[PDB]
């Protein structure tokens, strides 16, 4: 629709083929104060195309649903609530060689009590002890008057 | 590297020194993904402000109670609900807007795994134009959706100030005007009226609802926009042409150095122009998730006394449920 | 461009210790143009030719 | 032209104006009668590098003296110390913009 | 005065607080302190601060480098192009230079009145939570804290307002059987102020929304109602 090239047509061996561009894109590679080495990761993308297009594996790696990400191995049941490394779609790495795992900033406050109502009773957690708390905030309300000549 | 110049190195030789009219770019486009990812998290945060679920809380097998319908507001079973991502109302939404998250993840993905070339987006991606997943997927901002909207009904109530749903509707209802003597008698109606609702909202999406237009009018406007600095690249804005192998082919490597600086800095002044239009849209977005936690956390989690904000009428209660790239209100 | 680096070559001679190493030469087509440069040590210190002569 | 008998990084000595360009270079032979002696004398060690168009971080001590550098091309490690201009940069994601394809050339288009 | 009527709307009665004084007075002290002690570490405060003034900074040293570029020029300084150069060649090479840096200008004021305007917005918001939160109170939820808000101060801060959200944060609970609304036997109904209904040794009491206190039944607690409900729990001899 545009107009670009996206085929063409032999005109000596009556061969038809669809033009689909390459693979150029980029890297993602985490990195820590505390570590040494990185945390490759290639977003969308497969291990076996990386593997035959750019070199041989020489770090523990394994797949992943954004990519195929090099030296980290990946544990999806282990949960963090703070992350300093974010990768997208709840996935965040961290040097212990890094670690795959996935991030959840917050978490619902779970209680052992009943759902339903029994006696036409229920049960609801109300506090006993209250410590007045201090937040902070600030509004940007005044900023510096810049001047320029002509 | 990618989208000012292609993979050359007369291209690459040049934006050494000249490099750094580059950084700022580079810069403000890091300053919009931390305002918009601060953004995401922030909604995130006020979503569950002060949400207290069960342990023992089933939401595949407990789900419906005192003769409302809540099935389009639940989407998870067992445990952990890996398989289960979204309710049955989102997936009515996100079915009609492909351009999501996933689509956009499944879109990349099938790019050089063998499929047939019909969309922009592998042409897009490849010419330095990406678009980056969020740092939380649909799935989670849909389970925190979930969970708040399942926290509302089930003790202990944390969206619906510490009452039931269906007594929430009926305090909330009298500051209207109605007495709860019809209320009281007539709570089945109630119930087939918030059912009726939830059909007709759930059937509405059909039509040329207002809702689908705008969500498919901002994932056209990215699109478009994308599609539009994409087509800069092909501009001849002077030159001869527009492809770098050509100018650097057909010219010789000395005299055409003055030639392409003109064109270079002509695509690096768009690139600013474009980044400039971003940060303005991006700033407007935050201000609408500014208005839509307000919107959260005054007419959803609680009621006050304002008048057309929550609705245009006379507004009894309001849920929350996921869309893409924002959120959808039931303004009842 | 290019980058070398001499390792200093001790070598001792009756009741003296000297250290002498390589000449290297610059040039394009080494004629009586293009400039060429041939520099080379004398016992300590560097001598350096600018001049574009035949060799 | 630059050289430096001690420490690692070398100084300025001077600078032409010639316009051709420099296409070969050659080291001499040396007719030297004592060379090896038998395997009793220092051999020849004469070792030389291309070079290329790169970008470093130099970083430079109290007194202006040459520490560290980073290479920013040797691996990914030396794009992300290259790029917050720290040898040590703080944590978190690294897009490295301009990283290696490795692509083919592409001339004489035909009709 | 304020603060313990302000304290009595997220649910707790002033029997507590009448008895408690001095704990408010000792957790007032305690917020201040640990207010005035919070900026020696990576407070999210100072981090706003710091990233305004680096910003301004930033965008000036930015601007002021934009002359130090060369924008397709020979060089930057003017000495150099009006010195080498002829003075009569050299006014089509010189205008390009000039028109790039008056559109470099062009780009930065037109990028000061967008963050001016955002920053009149801010300013907005500043004005309202001062109206709003400080010098008075309104039934607002998560707007002038994040969570049960009681007061608001204010203090200057550098460029900008800076503000004390004193919040309600509670320590420890306490599992107990609720029931929301109940019901005479003589077709009328009642329903909780601000609170729920805790069953004590057969006896129905009312308790705040934020505090375990079983206090008696009044008329000031009891949202009255003409007829009961199906849900409701029956029960007798609660007459008022
Ligand atoms: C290719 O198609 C044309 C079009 O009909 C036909 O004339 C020709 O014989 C075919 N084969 C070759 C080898 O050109
Ligand atoms: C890094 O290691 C040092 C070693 O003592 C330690 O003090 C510091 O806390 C570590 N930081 C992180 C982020 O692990
Ligand atoms: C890595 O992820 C896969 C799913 O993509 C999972 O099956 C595998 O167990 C994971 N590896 C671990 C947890 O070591
Ligand atoms: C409430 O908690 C505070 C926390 O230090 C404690 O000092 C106080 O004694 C507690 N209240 C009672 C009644 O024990
Ligand atoms: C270069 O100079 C030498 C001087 O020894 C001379 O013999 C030779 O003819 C010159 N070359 C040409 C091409 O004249
Ligand atoms: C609540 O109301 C529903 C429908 O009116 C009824 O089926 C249910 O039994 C009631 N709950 C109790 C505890 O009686």
């Amino acid at each position: 629709f545009n107009g670009n090239i996206i085929g063409f047509k032999d005109f000596v061996t009556n061969k038809t083929y669809n033009i689909f561009p390459c693979y150029a894109g980029r890297v993602s590679a985490a990195f820590h104060q505390n570590a040494s080495s990185l945390a490759l990761l290639y977003r969308n993308l497969k291990c076996s195309y990386v593997l035959n297009n750019i070199s041989l594996a020489t770090q523990p790696y394994f797949d992943s649903y954004l990519g195929c990400v090099f030296n980290a191995d990946n544990l999806t049941d282990y949960s963090v609530s703070s992350c300093a490394l974010r990768m997208g779609s709840g996935f965040c790495v961290d040097y212990n060689s890094y670690r795959f795992v996935t991030f959840e900033p917050f978490n619902v406050s779970f209680v052992n009590d009943s759902i339903e109502s029994v006696g036409g009773l229920y049960e609801i957690k109300i506090p006993t002890n209250f410590t007045i708390v201090g937040q902070e905030e600030f509004i940007q309300t005044n900023s510096p008057k810049v001047t320029i000549d002509c | 590297s990618l989208f000012v110049c292609s993979n050359y190195a007369a291209c690459h030789d040049l934006l050494s020194e000249y490099g750094t009219f580059c950084d700022n770019i580079n810069s403000i486009l890091d300053e919009v993904n931390g305002l918009l990812d601060t953004t995401q998290l922030h909604v995130a945060d006020t979503l569950m402000q002060g949400v207290t679920l069960s342990s023992n809380l089933n939401t595949n097998l407990h789900f419906d109670v005192d003769n409302i319908n809540f099935k389009s507001l639940v989407g998870c079973l067992g445990p952990h609900c890996g398989s289960s991502s979204r309710s049955f109302f989102e997936d009515l939404l996100f079915d009609k807007v492909k351009l999501s998250d996933v689509g956009f993840v499944e879109a990349y993905n099938n790019c050089t795994g063998g499929s047939e070339i019909r969309d922009l987006l592998c042409v897009q991606s490849f010419n330095g134009i990406k678009v980056l997943p969020p740092i939380l997927s649909e799935s989670q901002i849909s389970g925190y959706t979930t969970a708040a909207t399942v926290a509302a009904m089930f003790p202990p109530w944390s969206a619906a100030a510490g009452i039931p749903f269906s007594l929430n509707v009926q305090y909330r209802i009298n500051g209207l005007g109605v007495t709860m003597d019809v209320l009281n008698k007539n709570q089945k109606l109630i119930a087939t009226a918030f059912n009726n609702a939830l059909l007709s909202i759930q059937n509405g999406f059909s039509a040329t609802n207002s809702a689908l237009a705008k969500i498919q009018s901002v994932v056209n406007s990215n699109a478009q926009a994308l599609n539009s600095l994409l087509q800069q690249l092909f501009n001849k804005f002077g030159a001869i042409s527009s492809s770098l192998q050509e100018i650097l082919s057909r010219l010789d490597a000395l005299e055409a150095q003055v030639q392409i600086d003109r064109l270079i800095n002509g695509r690096l002044t768009a690139l600013n122009a474009y980044v400039s239009q971003q940060l303005s849209d991006i700033s407007l977005v935050k201000l609408g998730a500014a208005l839509a936690m307000e919107k959260v956390n005054e007419c959803v989690k609680s009621q006050s006394p304002r008048i057309n904000f929550c609705g245009n009428g006379n507004h009894i209660l309001s849920l929350v449920q996921n869309a893409p790239y924002g959120l959808l209100f039931m303004h009842f | 461009g290019i980058f070398s680096r001499v390792k200093n070559t001790k070598l001792y001679v009756n009741k003296t210790l000297y250290s002498e190493f390589s000449t290297i030469v610059i040039g394009s087509v080494f004629i009586n143009n293009s400039y060429t440069i041939v520099v080379q040590p004398h016992n300590g210190v560097l001598e350096i030719t600018a001049c574009q002569y035949t060799m | 032209a630059y050289y430096a008998d001690s420490g690692m990084p070398t100084t300025f000595l001077f600078s032409l104006y010639l316009g051709t360009l420099l296409s070969h270079y050659y080291v001499l032979p040396l007719t030297c009668n004592a060379i090896s002696s038998n395997t009793d004398n220092e051999t020849l060690q004469y070792w030389v590098t291309p070079l290329s168009k790169r970008q470093y971080l130099l970083k430079f001590d109290d007194r202006g003296v040459i520490t560290n550098a980073v290479d920013c091309s040797s691996s990914f490690f030396s794009e992300i110390q290259c790029k917050t201009k720290s040898l040590l940069p703080n944590t978190g994601v690294y897009d490295l913009s301009g990283f290696t394809v490795k692509p083919v050339a592409t001339v004489h288009r035909r009709i | 005065l304020n603060v313990q009527y302000r304290i009595n709307g997220l649910g707790v009665t002033m029997d507590v607080l009448n008895k408690n004084q001095k704990l408010i007075a000792t957790a007032f002290n305690n917020a201040l302190l640990s207010i005035q002690n919070g900026f020696s570490a990576t407070n999210s405060a100072l981090a706003k601060i710091q990233s305004v003034v680096n910003s301004n900074a930033q965008a000036l040293n930015s601007l002021l480098q934009q002359l130090f570029n060369k924008f397709g020029a020979i060089s930057s300084s003017l000495q150099e192009i009006l010195s080498r150069l002829d003075a009569l060649e050299a006014q089509v090479q010189i205008d390009r230079l000039i028109n790039g840096r008056l559109t470099a200008l062009n780009a930065y004021v037109s990028q000061q009145l967008s963050d001016i305007s955002l920053v009149k917005l801010g300013a907005a918001l500043a004005m309202e939570k001062v109206n709003e939160c400080v010098k008075s109170q309104s039934p607002r939820i998560n707007f002038c804290g994040n969570g049960n808000h009681i007061l608001s101060l204010v203090q200057n801060a550098p460029y900008g307002l800076l503000f004390m959200h004193f919040s309600y944060k509670p320590i420890s609970f306490k599992t107990v059987l609720v029931s929301p609304g109940l019901c005479i036997s003589g077709d009328v109904g009642i329903a909780p102020k601000q609170g729920y209904f805790i069953k004590h040794n057969d006896h129905w009491m009312f308790t705040g929304s934020s505090y375990y206190y079983p206090e008696p039944i009044s008329d000031k607690n009891v949202v009255f109602m003409n007829t009961c409900s199906v849900n409701f729990t029956k029960a007798p001899l609660v007459y008022l």
